[PDB]
């Protein structure tokens, strides 16, 4: 018996390369999905990032309002915002 | 003022601390081992001979007091403060010390003497399981009913029972020594295989049950009633079904054809490799899986009625399916047939251990890794190679998120998991 | 996407230690589950199913057949086609069964086989073209046959053909089978 | 690292025990433990 | 390793030729099997590496195959078979 011509692509893949090809790379992908998820928490677990958007918004404002200046300070704020994780739950507490 | 800002609520202040000589060497260790496996039986008979010995003692004419003629060595302990008494200890000390392999079949003999109640089972199964009919199906599927389903006992009058029976089964084939194969034992050939040995075994329990001292419509109301209560053994023995399952699929794996239309020996990866998935391997992978998924699902949520409808169901269909159809489609009944009875002693042994937890309960402290107990170098590299295998990992943890009560999303559970997967 | 989901989860606020709505627990956790067991069980399950009922039968509609001696020319070759394939019928079938009955892997293979599955080639016995030879080359043939000091094979090559347009991968299917003549013996003199 | 293993057992121990509060709290200090590396520093010294 | 000892020696077992005139017919076809194949023996390779002495790519080529590896096929000169053609074929040939 041979499979029908809709299923034949299927067919074409032997059931041990069925698994090799399909099967084991579904299982990577979803192992991947979940491998090192406790590393990303610290950039992932914000409670209140509304100081941070805000930052991101008055770069992009001063980026066009052509006061250059304000845009390298507000740069180097974000970087040392994004380098030290206490000011950066400092930043992320809710306010009232 | 909700869940998520309890979730989003940490700070600083939750952080404040505040040869010859190998082999005699091997028998030694055994029998070391054997004395520690009935420790507690060997103290009950030697405490229970103590007061044996007082109390034939005394027996010039009568014993009036219970309580008096033997409180010279309040009436509810489990504990020695007695005195001492020259020939017993003299009995021991004899019994101890010059012995060599005298000393191994005293402790085999007494280990057989202090269950008593799995080797009646064991041999139950095992004259079943060589001479297949309906008239030696009853007695395992009623063990499996009532002997292991009775709590505060292995049972009341099942023994009485089974004397009787086994009684007029003897009987009964006896007469007819002077299609019966598939509705009883009448065939003229060697008969009596293992009743003999069955009901020695019986009566020997019966006597040890005596000796030990023990007795000897709304019933079934009160039965399924009994079955939920509280504060049991509360033990767990999971893994060791999980092992049993796992020797199941290793058997079909290897030995497949015995359960198809004609057995011919072959090979599995031969087939898979020549592209033919042979029908019984798949039917018996899907349903070994499916009651592995189930028995898992039991397990996590925590019930006993459930898993005692589970165990009810299994117990029946698996006799039903053999000794029956499956004999009937092939013509290798029992006896000839090689691998289907190991495969069905295996089962019985999973579905021991399933009636032994219904019994016991579910102790409270589930969910950690059987693994996860010590922190050896072995336990260290299993646990690794178990979590290297493809869809293990994420398949238990998604089982365990569904079924088991928590607050969490499901990425908060993996947090949760990745994170004591690695500090372990 | 972090204040996104921030205020994605404060417009549908959630009460401080209730403990889930099951039904959306037991759709995405039966979901999942369902997706592996089925990633798991695809190629097994696939394949039985295309080996069960919903295969497509793939019956040759051309058998070929050659013998041939040496490497000197085809003594004999023949076809067949549907007027002479003749598939099997139920009863043949049985009769099949019941002659390898004392032997249980010959009844597991032909168990394999679905009755509309097996076909017989009627092979006409006398060859369907002259059997052309150079007569150099045919003095050369009787020369080996009875002077010959070496072997001479003598091949039976038989080779098939099927449909594409039903489905399949490959049209042609072929194979040999190779005697071996012993120089001296009674065979190569009876030829000559 | 036995401070950290003590937590996530007793958050086990509490995922069964039904004090789901208490997983709640739990699991926004193990949270906040993994987002400040000197926290993490303070619970990881070795103490007598 | 592999194509040194431990290589396996893969001798033909049967060599056919036909020379064909434009696309009428075969002109000539023969084949050739183990009586008319002559393995190469250790002197014959010695005249065959004489021959070719004057001229270094000849000798490394040769250097580079064992003696139980180069093969001579006898082919018979005449043909094996019949020369079929439809006399009108045969006039267009002539013609042509
Ligand atoms: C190589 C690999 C390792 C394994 C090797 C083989 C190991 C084999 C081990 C076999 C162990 C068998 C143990 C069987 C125990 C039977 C106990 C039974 O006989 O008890 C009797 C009682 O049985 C019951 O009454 C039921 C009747 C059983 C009748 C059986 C009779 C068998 C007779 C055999 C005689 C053999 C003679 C051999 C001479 C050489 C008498 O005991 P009893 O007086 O209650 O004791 C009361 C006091 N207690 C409780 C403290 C002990
Ligand atoms: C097919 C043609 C032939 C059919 C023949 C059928 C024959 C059926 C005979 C059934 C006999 C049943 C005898 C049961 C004896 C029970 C003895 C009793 O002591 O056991 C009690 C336990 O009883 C069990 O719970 C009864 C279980 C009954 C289960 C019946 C299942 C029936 C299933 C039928 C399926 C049929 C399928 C189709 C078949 C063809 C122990 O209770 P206990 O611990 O002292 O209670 C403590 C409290 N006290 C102190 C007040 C007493
Ligand atoms: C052909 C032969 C191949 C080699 C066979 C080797 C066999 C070796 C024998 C057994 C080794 C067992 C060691 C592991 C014991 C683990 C015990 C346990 O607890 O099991 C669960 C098992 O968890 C599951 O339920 C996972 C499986 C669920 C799906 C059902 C699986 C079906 C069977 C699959 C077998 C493997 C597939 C291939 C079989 C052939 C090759 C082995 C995992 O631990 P936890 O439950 O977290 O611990 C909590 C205890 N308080």
């Amino acid at each position: 018996k041979v499979s029908p011509p809709s299923l034949g692509f299927l067919a074409g893949y032997g059931i041990v390369g069925l698994y090799v090809e399909i099967v084991l790379v579904v299982g990577k992908f979803v192992r991947g999905f979940f491998s090192e998820i406790s590393h990303s928490i610290m950039f992932e677990e914000l409670p209140c990032v509304d100081r941070i958007l805000k930052l991101c918004q008055d770069i992009f404002l001063v980026r066009e309002t052509r006061e250059l200046e304000l845009e390298e300070e507000l740069y180097a704020k974000l970087i040392f915002l994004y380098r030290s994780p206490e000011t950066m739950i400092k930043w992320t507490r809710e306010r009232e | 003022l909700d869940h998520a800002t309890v979730i989003h609520s940490g700070d600083y202040f939750l952080f404040e601390s505040d040869l010859w000589v190998l082999g005699q060497a091997t028998v030694d260790g055994l029998t070391r081992w054997l004395r520690a496996f009935t420790k507690h039986h060997r103290t009950m008979s030697d405490v229970l001979c103590a007061e044996r010995y007082l109390l034939t003692q005394e027996l010039l004419r009568v014993g009036e007091v219970r309580r008096g003629v033997l409180d010279q060595l309040a009436s509810e302990l489990l504990l020695d403060r007695r005195l001492h008494i020259p020939e017993l200890e003299e009995a021991e000390r004899f019994e101890a010390q010059q012995g060599r392999t005298l000393r191994l079949l005293r402790a085999g003999y007494q280990c057989v003497a202090a269950h008593s109640e799995l080797l009646c089972y064991f041999i139950i199964i095992l004259n079943h399981m060589v001479t297949a009919s309906a008239a030696s199906l009853v007695l395992p599927v009623l063990v499996f009913l009532w002997a292991m389903l009775t709590i505060p006992r292995p049972s009341k009058r099942f023994w009485m029972t089974a004397i009787v029976f086994t009684e007029v089964m003897v009987v009964t084939k006896y007469l007819f020594q002077f299609p019966p194969r598939i509705l009883g034992l009448e065939k003229t050939d060697s008969y009596i295989k293992y009743d003999l040995v069955q009901l020695m075994a019986l009566f020997f329990h019966r006597s040890q049950l005596l000796c030990y001292g023990l007795w000897d419509q709304p019933l079934q109301r009160f039965f399924h009633d009994i079955l939920h209560t509280k504060y049991r053994a509360a033990t767990d023995v999971y893994a060791l079904m999980f092992l049993a399952d796992i020797v199941d699929i290793i058997i079909i794996i290897f030995g497949f054809w015995a359960f198809g239309k004609h057995s011919a020996a072959t090979d599995i990866a031969s087939s898979l490799s020549d592209d033919q998935v042979p029908q019984a391997f798949l039917f018996m992978l899907l349903v070994q899986f499916g009651t592995m998924v189930i028995d898992r699902a039991l397990y996590l949520r925590k019930t006993v009625l459930g898993k005692l409808a589970f165990q009810v169901v299994l117990v029946v269909a698996i006799h039903i399916w053999m000794f029956f159809i499956l004999p009937a489609v092939t013509e290798r009944m029992f006896s000839q047939n090689a691998v289907a009875q190991l495969w069905y002693f295996v089962k019985c042994i999973y579905f021991a251990l399933s009636a032994y937890q219904i019994r016991c309960g579910y102790p409270t402290r589930i969910l950690g890794n059987f693994l996860t107990k010590k922190y050896n170098h072995l336990n260290l590299f299993l646990f690794q190679g178990f979590r290297l295998v493809p869809f293990l990992v994420e398949l238990r943890a998604v089982m365990d998120w569904v079924w088991t009560d928590t607050t969490l999303s499901l990425s908060n559970w993996m947090c949760v998991e990745d994170i004591y997967a690695n500090i372990f | 996407i972090i204040k996104c989901s921030r205020e994605t989860e404060k417009k549908y606020p959630q009460p401080k230690g209730q403990k889930k709505k099951k039904i959306v627990k037991y759709g995405m956790g039966g979901l999942i589950i369902l997706f592996l067991i089925a990633i798991i069980w695809f190629p097994l399950l696939f394949m039985s199913l295309i080996r069960s009922v919903v295969g497509v039968v793939n019956q040759p509609i051309d058998v070929t057949v050659t013998l041939k001696l040496g490497g000197y020319e085809p003594l004999f070759t023949m076809s067949a086609q549907q007027p002479s394939i003749v598939p099997f019928t139920p009863q043949a079938y049985e009769e099949l069964s019941q002659q390898f009955d004392p032997y249980p892997l010959a009844m597991q293979f032909i168990s394999q086989y679905s009755p509309e599955d097996i076909v017989t080639a009627q092979i006409e016995g006398s060859s369907g073209a002259l059997w052309r030879i150079s007569p150099p080359s045919r003095a050369q043939m009787k020369q080996e046959l009875y002077n010959g000091t070496a072997d001479i094979t003598l091949r039976f090559t038989w080779n098939f053909q099927r449909d594409l347009a039903k489905g399949g991968t490959v049209e042609y299917t072929n194979e040999k089978h190779t005697l071996e003549l012993a120089p001296n013996s009674t065979a190569r003199r009876q030829l000559a």
